[PDB]
Order: structure tokens, then C-alpha cells, then sequence
């Protein structure tokens, strides 16, 4: 389980974004995402991440879900 | 690399047989250097007026990076 913790450089440009977007046959709207783990950069439409370091979190056992063992 | 301490750094770092990566502002400096040191690939050159050199080093390094930066 991994939450975000640091970004090094996010860069959003809503103009290029409107543009980078398209329309599926669904009639819905989507754009292409790409992850380059060797460069640590996620891009999608008009939002470009860089060094978006996420990190571990402790699963907290909710004991209103302890199983009945028979 | 194009400059004073740059060129000596290359020459020295080369003498001890190393993968080199240099940055340089001119298209012409790409020239002088490529000439002066034959042991340089086109993979060896990235820009210097800009942050692009990071992405570049991170590619031809397989996301491992360089051992010393000058």
C-alpha cells in the first residue's frame, strides 16, 4: 500500500490539455497516460509529473471483520 | 565539456576509461568535442542551457544514473 509523499515537479498546462484530450466512441472523454520509470515521469494530457515519489503505509486491521473459525 | 575545466575533466576521465556524459550549449561545441575526443558517441552529449540533460542521462543509464557528477 503506497501513498504519495513527494513530487519533484508537477506541471499542468490546461490549454495543451484541452487539446491532448480525445473522445472514445463511448462518447466519453480520455487521453493517453505514459509512465517512464527510468525517468520517473508520468504524463497524461496536460499534466506532467516528475519524481513523484510515493511510499508505504501500514494496513490497519479493522477487527469488526475478524472471521468466525469453526 | 566545451570549456576549461570541462575538457580536462573529460580527458582525465577518459584516460581512466570511463563512460562519459557531457553537457554543452552550442551545436558547434558538440562538434569541437566530438572531434577532439574520438572515443565519444552521440549518446555522450546532452544539453546544458536546460534540465533535459537529466532525462537524457537517465535513459542511457537505464535509470541507474552516473557515478560522479562534475
Amino acid at each position: 500500500l503506497y501513498l504519495p509523499t513527494r513530487f519533484t515537479s508537477i506541471r499542468i498546462d490546461p490549454v495543451t490539455h484541452r487539446q491532448k484530450l480525445y473522445t472514445l466512441q463511448d462518447t466519453t472523454q480520455a487521453a493517453d497516460v505514459v509512465v517512464d520509470r527510468n525517468l520517473n515521469t508520468v504524463v497524461a494530457g496536460g499534466a506532467l509529473f516528475l519524481g513523484a515519489h510515493s511510499s508505504v503505509a501500514p494496513r490497519r486491521p479493522q477487527e469488526h471483520l475478524k472471521p468466525i473459525l469453526e | 565539456g566545451s570549456g576549461g575545466v570541462g575538457q580536462a575533466a573529460i580527458a582525465i576521465a577518459l584516460s581512466r576509461g570511463c563512460r562519459v556524459f557531457t553537457t554543452v550549449g552550442s551545436a558547434e561545441k558538440r562538434a569541437y568535442l566530438q572531434a577532439r575526443f574520438p572515443q565519444l558517441d552521440e549518446t555522450c552529449f546532452a544539453n546544458s542551457r536546460d534540465t533535459s540533460f537529466e532525462q537524457h542521462v537517465l535513459r542511457h543509464t537505464a535509470g541507474k544514473g552516473v557515478d560522479l557528477v562534475l
